[PDB]
C-alpha cells in the first residue's frame, strides 16, 4: 500500500518541515520542552537547586534526546516526498542539510555526555533552539527592516550618542567634586548610558543641584533619543506587515507562470528558422514578463496599469477619431 | 557553421523586409501577422527592448546570430521556471497532478490545443504516474 | 400603555446592553463603584487600615450588591425587547447566558457572605470586572494583531531572548568573581532580564570595567529588541484603526442585502420548473454577492472595480468599432 | 421521484438548447432573456462559477439534479439572512418597521411590484403590528 | 496717518494672537521668561538658596510684569483689526475673553505681591504658561486621537490590568514569607505597577527564587501591555500627522465658496414666485454641496469621484450608442 | 596613461566622499578605529588603567593620525574628479570645504600635541567623529520629522509637563512630613521627572499610601504622555520612510529635465521676434514643468493625472458628440 | 396669506406641469431648462433630496408652502457664510479687499455679470473704503 | 532701444491678431500654430499663466517688453539646469559623455535634428573629449 503510506509521510513531512496551520502546535510543545531544559540547566548552576535540578534534568534529558531522535528519523523517512530527497542518494543530501547535521551532532553529544559537560549542555540546548528557525528567516527580516531604515536608524543613533556625550561631560563636571558617583569621565558615561536607556539603576545618579538640572533638562531629550529606534523599528515592522498584507492579495503570478511554461515548451517545441526566432523571441517576452511580475509586485503596478489603459483609450479614440473624418467625405 | 549562418540570415531577411539591414517594430508586427499570430504594442516594444543589445531600437544580423547561437544550456532558466511552479504546485512539495494539469495549463497563459497536451503528457509523464515531476523535466528541457 | 412601557424598556436595554452613546457614562460610574471595592479590598489587607477599611467596605458592599441586584433585574426586564428574549422561555434564555449566571452567582455570593471570605470577595470584584467586556473583544482584537505580526513579534522575541542569554553570559563571565551580584548564571540572567526590559531595580548590576563595557554594548541594542514589541503592536493597532475607519465609510452592505433578501423570497416564492431552476441559481448568485460583499470589503475592491469597468471598456469600444466597421460597407 | 425527474430533465432541456448534454453562458443567457431578465456577463459567469460543480465550465443534468434536490432546510442560509436584516436593522433589536420596510425593500436591489409586497406583508406580518420580525419568517423561509 | 498705523497694528496682531510663521519666536522668549519664573520659583523653596533665588526672582518678577502688562496693551490696541473687535465696545468685547480676563487678573495679582503669596506666585506661573494654548488646541487633539483608538487603549488598559494584579498577586503568594518587601497585598501591587510601567524603583524586588520566575515569565508580557498605549497613541498621531498633510493639498473648497455665496446673494436678490422658488432650491443646493465638502474632505472622494465619471461614462456612451442605432436605419 | 589613473582617482574619490554601495564599509573601519580612540580616551581618565590605557593610546594615536593624513591627502588628489575642483584652484577651494579645512586642524593639532591636552583629543576625537555626517543630513532630517509633527510632539509635551508638576505636588504635600525624600519640591520635581521618564533611580519614592495612590493613578498617565514623544517620532522616520520609498519608483524627472534642456537651447538659439517671443514663452514653461516636477513628487500628482484625463474624456467626447450632430443632417 | 398661499400654488403649478400634485425630475429640469440655466442629473437629484421631506422622491404644495415659509432669519446661514469667508479671507483678520473680491468672485463658482458685481458693491461696499468687511453684509443678509 | 521697441510692438501685434491690445489664447494658438507647431490646452493655459502678471488672463506690450527686456544674466536658471543635469549625470561627478549625450538628448524631451545635434556638439564638445563638462557650458549659457 504505497498510497496510504505517501499520504501517512506527506503529512508527516508537512507537520515536520515547514509547517502552515495547527502543525505549529506540535512545534510548540516541542519548544516547550527544550525550554524546559533551559530553566532546568540554569537551576542546575545553582549549589542549593543543584541536587533536584540535576535528579530531573537527567530524566528531562533522556526525554528530549529520545524525541529528538525520534522526530530525526521520521523526519528523514518523511522527506521521501520531496524529489530531490528520493532514494539512497536523495536522502543523504537531505542529511547533507546544515541543520540536519546540526541535529544529529547534538543527538550523538547528548547521548555521549549522557553515558563535565555543563558547558556543553547549554550550547546544545541553544543550538536545537535556534534550529527553530532552520532558515535564517528572522534575521533576514530585521536585516531588510534595518535597511530599510539605516538612515534614520543611523541620525537617531547619532543624535542619541551625542547627547549621551554631552550630558554625561557636564554631568561630570557639576558632580566631580560633590559625588563619588562620578569619580571619573567613565563613571559618568556610565551614569548617562544607564539614564538615558530609562534603564535607572540607582548606583549612580546627580545630587547636586547643578547636575540635577543638567540632567533633567537633558534627559529629557536622551530617553526620547534613544527610545527612538524601537519605535521606528516597530513601525517600519507594523507597515510592512500592512504592505504585504495587501499584496498578497491580487496574487497575478498565475497567468504569466502559465505564459512563461508554454513559450518556454514552444521555444523548446528559410520560414521554419524564423518561426524559430519568433518563438525565441516570444521566450526572451515570456522571461521579461515573468521578472518584471516578481520584482514591482505592488499597488504601484495598478498606477501603471490605469496609465497604459489612460494611453489605451487616446490611441483608440484617435482610430475612432480618424474614422469620423472618413464620414466626412462619405 | 555555415549553413546554419546562411539560414540565420534568410530568417532575418524574412522578417527585414525592407532589406536595409535594420528590423524595426513594423516589419517584425506585419510578418508575425503574416505567420499568424496577433501581436500588440506593448508586446513588440517588449520584444525589442529586450532583443536591441546597440542602443538604437533597432537589430542587424551579428545580434540575431549571437541571439540565436544562445544554447538551451546557458539560459539560465531553471530557477525561473522552478519558482514558476512551485506557484502553480498547490502543495509545494515539487510534484504536480495530471488532472490539476489538464485543467489548468491548457486553460491559462498561451492556451495550447490537445496535441500539445498530448506531447507534454508524452515527454513529462514519462512514468505514466499521473504525480508528474517537472525538475527532470526542466533538467531535459534545459538538454 | 404598552407602547410607553416598549419605549422606556428598549431605552433600558440599550443603555444596559451594548451602549452606543452616552450610556458609557452610567457604566463608567458602575466601573467606578466596582473599582473602588478594588482599592478597599487592597486597603483591607492592611492591618493598619483594616479597621477602617473594612468599616467602610461593608457599607460599600452593601450599596454595589443592590445596585447590581436593580441592574440585573432591570436587565432582565428589559430583555423583553429582542426576540429571542421573549416571555417565559425567552427570558430564561436570556437568563442562560454566561454573563448573567456569572451576575445572579456573583449576587448571591456577596448576599452569602455579607450575611473569612475575603478571597472570595476579591475574585467576585475581578469577575465583575471582567464581565464589563461580555463578548471578548479585548480579547478577540489582541489576537487578530498579535496574529497579524505573528513572524515579526516572533523573531523581536528570538533576537531579544538570544541578545538576553549571551550578554548575561558574558557578563556572568566579567563579573563572577569580583561581584557577589553574579553569584551563579541565575543571577546573571535576572540581572539581564530586569535591564534590557529597562526595568533596572538596581539589586543587581556590573561594577568590572570589563563586565561595564560588555553591559553597555549589549544593553544598547537589547533594550531596543525589548522595546521592539510594543511599537509593533502600536503600530498595527494604530494601522487597523486607520484600516477600519477608512473601510466604514463606503457602506457597501445595503444594495447586496436587499438583493439577497428579494432573491431568497422569489426562490421562495417544464417551464415552470425551469424558471424555478433560474430563480435558484439566481439564488445561489445572491449568496455569492452577498459573501463577496463581506470578506473583502477593502480599498483594493475599488481597484478591481476599476478593472472591471476597465475591461468593460475595451469591450464597449469594440462593439463601437464593430458599429463603425458597418459604415465601411453602407 | 421519477415525475420530479422528468420535469428536472425537461427543464434542463428548456436550458439545454443545444441538446448535447452541456450547457454553456450562450444558451443559458438566451433562454433566460427570452424569459424576460436580462443579464449581464459578470451575472452568467458568476452562475457558471456557482454551478459548476466538475471543473470544466459547464454543467451536466446530474449536476442540475443535485442542486434541485437542495431543500429549504440544509440551504444553511439563516445566518447570512440575519446578518442582512441586522444591517437592515437600524436599531438592531430585531425587529423591522412596516413603514421603512416598504420605503426601503421596494426600492432597492431587485426591485418588487405592488403584488410583491402585498404578499411580503401577508406572509410576514402575520400580527399586523407593523414592526415585522423576521427571525419566525426566516424559520417558516427554511421551512 | 491711518493706513501706516493700521499695517503696524496689524503685524502686533498677527504676532501676539494666532502666529504662523517667525512670530513663534517671540512667543518662545516669552516662554523663556515664565519658564524660568518656574525655574526661580522651584529654586525659592530650597533653604540654602532661598535668599538669592528670592533676590534674582524679586528682579525677574518686576520684569515679567512689565512684559505682561506692555504685551497686554500692546494686544488690545492691535486688536482693532478685528471688526468685532472694534471701537469702545468692541474692544470692551475682546477683553471679555477668558484668556485676556485671566491675563489681567494675573497681572494685578503679581502687581499686588510684589507691592505670604508664594502658592498664588506657582499658580499664576502655571496659568500664565497655560494661556500659551488659548484655544485648547492640545486638548481637542490629544482628545480626538484618543477616541478614534479608545477600543485599542481600553483593551491594552483591561489586559494590563489583569496582568498587573495577577502577576502581583502571585508573586505576593510566592515572597509573602521569605520577603520583608512584600509584607501585604498592596506592597505586591506597588511592586507590580512599578515594573510592569518599568520605572523600577528598587524598593521592593523579588528575591525567591520561585517568585523570581515568576516575576519575569509575568513582566515579559506586563512591560509591553503597559508600553502600548504609548506606541498606539505614537502612531495615531503620526497618521492623523500623515492624513492631514495629504488632505491638505487639493484645497477643494474654494469653488464651492464662491458658488454658495452667488447662491445667497441671488436667493436674496406667477412667474417671478416660480424663479424665487428655483432660487431657494439653488441656495439649499448650494448649502449641500458646501456641507459636503466640509466633512468627508479625504482622500476616498476621489474614488467617489471617478465612481460618478465611472456611471457618467456609461450614460454617454449609451447615447452614443442610441445614435448609432439611428444610422442603422438611415 | 591618464585614463587608468582617472579611473582609479574615480574610484578613490567615490570611496572616500559620498559613498553608495560596499565603500560604507571601508567608512566603517574607519569609524571603528575613531571609536577605538573614544574608549580608550575614557580608559586614560581612570587612575588605575591610565599607563597601560595611555601606553597603548600613543600608538593608536599614532596610527589614527597616519591614516586620516594619508585619507586626506588622497582624497585631495581624487578631488580632481569634480569639475570644481580642477587645477591649482580648484583644489584649493576644494580644501577651502569646512570639513576639509577641519580635517586638516584636527590632523595638525594631533600631531603638535603627540610631539597636557586630554581635553583637546577629546575634542577632536568627538570632531572626526561628527565630521562623518559631513553634510547636516542627521540633522536636516530630524528637523525635517520634528517640523512635521511640531503640534503633536508640543501637545505631548505639554501634557506631560502639566502631569509631572501637577502630580510632582500632589506627591509632595502627601509626603512632605513622613518622608525624608521629599524635603522640598524641588526633591519631589526630581522624583516626578526621573519616574514618569521611567528612569525610576529609587533615590526617592514615596511611602506613605496616599502618596503612593497618588504617585500610582499619576504614573499610569505620565509614563505614557512622557513615551509618547518617542513614539511619534518613531511613526513619523518610518512614514516618511515609506513615503520616499513609493517615491523613488516613477522617476518622472527625465522627460522634463530634458524639455527643460532643449528649450533653454532653443531659447537661446517682425517674424524672428515673434519666434524668439515664441521660444523664451516656451522656456517659461519648461521652467514651470520642472519645477512642478520638483515640489510635488508624490502620489497625489496620480490624482490629478487622472483628473486631467478625466476633464479630457468629456472634451473629447464632446467632439464626438459634434461629429454625429453633423451626421443628423447628413 | 391668501395672496401668498395663491401666488405660491401658480408657482408649484409652473413647476408642475403634470397637474397631478406630484413635482418629478423630469418636470423641475424641463422648467428650469425654460428658464435658461441648463442642470445635471446629480444636481436634479441634489434639489430631490434637499426638498424630499417626505421620503417618496417627489413633492406636494404643502412641501413648498414650508420651504418658502422660511425667511432669512432662521436659515441658520450665518456660521457657514463666515467660515466660506474666511476660506476667501486669505489673512484671516475679516476683511475683503475691492480688488480681490472683483477678481475671485466673479470668476469662480456661479459666474456674474457687470451689473450683479455692481450691485454688490452697491450693498456691500457702503463706506467706500475698498477693504469690504462681510459681517455687516451677512447680518443685513440675515434681515 | 527705438528699434528693439518697435520690433518687439511688431511681433506682439503679430501675435495680436484682433489689435485691441489683449493676446488671449486663440491668437497665441493660432499664431505659433502657423508657425508649425501644435500645441495644448494646458500649455496655452501654461503660458497664460506664466506670463500673466497683471491678473485679468491677457498681455499687453508692456508685460512683453519687460518680458523681453529679461537677460540671459538674470534668469536664475543656474541651480535649475545643474539639478537638470545632475539627473542627467548618472555618475553625479559633473561629466556627460557624448555617447550617452547623443543617445539621450536627442530621443527624449523637445526632440532635436541632426543639425541641433552638431550645433550643440560644437558649441559643448570645445575640447572634443566626449566627456563633455556641462558647467562651463551652462556658464556661457548664462552670458
Ligand atoms: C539594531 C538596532 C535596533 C539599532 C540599529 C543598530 C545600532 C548600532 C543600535 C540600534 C540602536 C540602539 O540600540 C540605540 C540607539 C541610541 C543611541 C545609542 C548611543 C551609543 C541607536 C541605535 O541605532
Ligand atoms: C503578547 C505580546 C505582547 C508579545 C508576543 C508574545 C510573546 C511570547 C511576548 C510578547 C513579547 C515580549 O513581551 C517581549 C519580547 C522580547 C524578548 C524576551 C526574551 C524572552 C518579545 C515578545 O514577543
Ligand atoms: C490617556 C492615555 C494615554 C491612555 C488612555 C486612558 C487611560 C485610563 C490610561 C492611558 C493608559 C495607561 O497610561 C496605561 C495603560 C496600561 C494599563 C494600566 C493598568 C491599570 C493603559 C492605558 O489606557
Ligand atoms: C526633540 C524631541 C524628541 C521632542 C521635541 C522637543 C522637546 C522640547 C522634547 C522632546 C520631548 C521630550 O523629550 C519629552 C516630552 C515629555 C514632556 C516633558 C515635560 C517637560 C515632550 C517632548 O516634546
Amino acid at each position: 500500500r504505497n498510497a496510504f503510506y505517501r499520504k501517512l509521510q506527506n503529512f508527516l513531512y508537512n507537520v515536520l518541515e515547514r509547517p502552515r496551520g495547527w502543525a505549529f502546535i506540535y512545534h510548540a510543545y516541542v519548544f516547550l520542552l527544550v525550554a524546559s531544559c533551559l530553566v532546568l540547566s540554569v537551576f542546575s548552576t545553582i549549589k542549593e537547586y543543584e541536587k533536584s535540578s540535576e535528579g530531573a534534568l537527567y530524566i528531562l534529558e533522556i526525554v528530549t534526546i529520545v524525541v529528538f531522535g525520534v522526530e530525526y528519523f521520521v523526519r528523514i523517512w518523511a522527506a521521501g516526498c520531496c524529489c530531490r530527497y528520493r532514494g539512497w542518494r536523495g536522502r543523504l543530501k537531505f542529511a547533507r542539510k546544515p541543520f540536519c547535521v546540526i541535529d544529529i551532532m547534538v543527538l550523538i553529544a547528548s547521548i555521549a555526555v549522557l553515558a563535565s559537560a555543563l558547558r556543553s549542555l547549554r550550547f546544545l540546548q541553544i543550538l536545537r533552539m535556534i534550529r527553530m528557525d532552520r532558515r535564517g528567516g528572522t534575521w533576514k527580516l530585521l536585516g531588510s527592516v534595518v535597511y530599510a531604515h539605516s538612515k534614520e536608524l543611523v541620525t537617531a543613533w547619532y543624535i542619541g550618542f551625542l547627547c549621551l556625550i554631552l550630558a554625561s561631560f557636564l554631568v561630570y563636571l557639576a558632580e566631580k567634586g560633590e559625588n563619588d558617583h562620578f569619580d571619573t569621565y567613565a563613571d559618568a558615561l556610565w551614569w548617562g548610558l544607564i539614564t538615558l536607556t530609562t534603564i535607572g539603576y540607582g548606583d549612580k545618579y546627580p545630587q547636586t543641584w547643578n547636575g540635577r538640572l543638567l540632567a533633567a533638562t537633558f534627559t529629557l531629550i536622551g530617553v526620547s533619543f534613544f527610545a527612538l529606534p524601537a519605535g521606528i523599528l516597530g513601525s517600519g515592522f507594523a507597515l510592512k506587515v500592512q504592505e504585504q498584507h495587501r499584496q498578497k492579495h491580487f496574487e497575478k503570478r498565475r497567468n504569466p507562470a502559465a505564459g512563461l511554461i508554454q513559450s518556454a515548451w514552444r521555444f523548446y517545441a528559410g520560414l521554419k528558422v524564423s518561426i524559430r526566432a519568433v518563438c525565441v523571441m516570444r521566450f526572451l517576452v515570456s522571461k521579461r514578463k515573468f521578472k518584471e511580475s516578481l520584482r514591482p509586485y505592488d499597488v504601484m503596478d495598478v498606477i501603471e496599469q490605469y496609465s497604459a489603459g489612460h494611453l489605451d483609450m487616446l490611441s483608440r479614440i484617435k482610430s475612432l477619431q480618424s474614422r469620423v473624418d472618413q464620414i466626412v467625405g462619405r | 557553421t555555415e549553413e546554419q549562418i546562411a539560414e540565420f540570415k534568410e530568417a532575418f531577411s524574412l522578417f527585414d523586409k525592407d532589406g536595409d539591414g535594420t528590423i524595426t517594430t513594423k516589419e517584425l508586427g506585419t510578418v508575425m501577422r503574416s505567420l499568424g499570430q496577433n501581436p500588440t504594442e506593448a508586446e513588440l516594444q517588449d520584444m525589442i527592448n529586450e532583443v536591441d543589445a546597440d542602443g538604437n531600437g533597432t537589430i542587424d544580423f551579428p545580434e540575431f546570430l549571437t541571439m540565436m547561437a544562445r544554447k538551451m544550456k546557458d539560459t539560465d532558466s531553471e530557477e525561473e521556471i522552478r519558482e514558476a511552479f512551485r506557484v502553480f504546485d498547490k502543495d509545494g512539495n515539487g510534484y504536480i497532478s495530471a488532472a490539476e494539469l489538464r485543467h489548468v495549463m491548457t486553460n491559462l497563459g498561451e492556451k495550447l490545443t490537445d496535441e500539445e497536451v498530448d506531447e507534454m503528457i508524452r515527454e513529462a509523464d514519462i512514468d505514466g504516474d499521473g504525480q508528474v515531476n517537472y525538475e527532470e523535466f526542466v533538467q531535459m528541457m534545459t538538454a
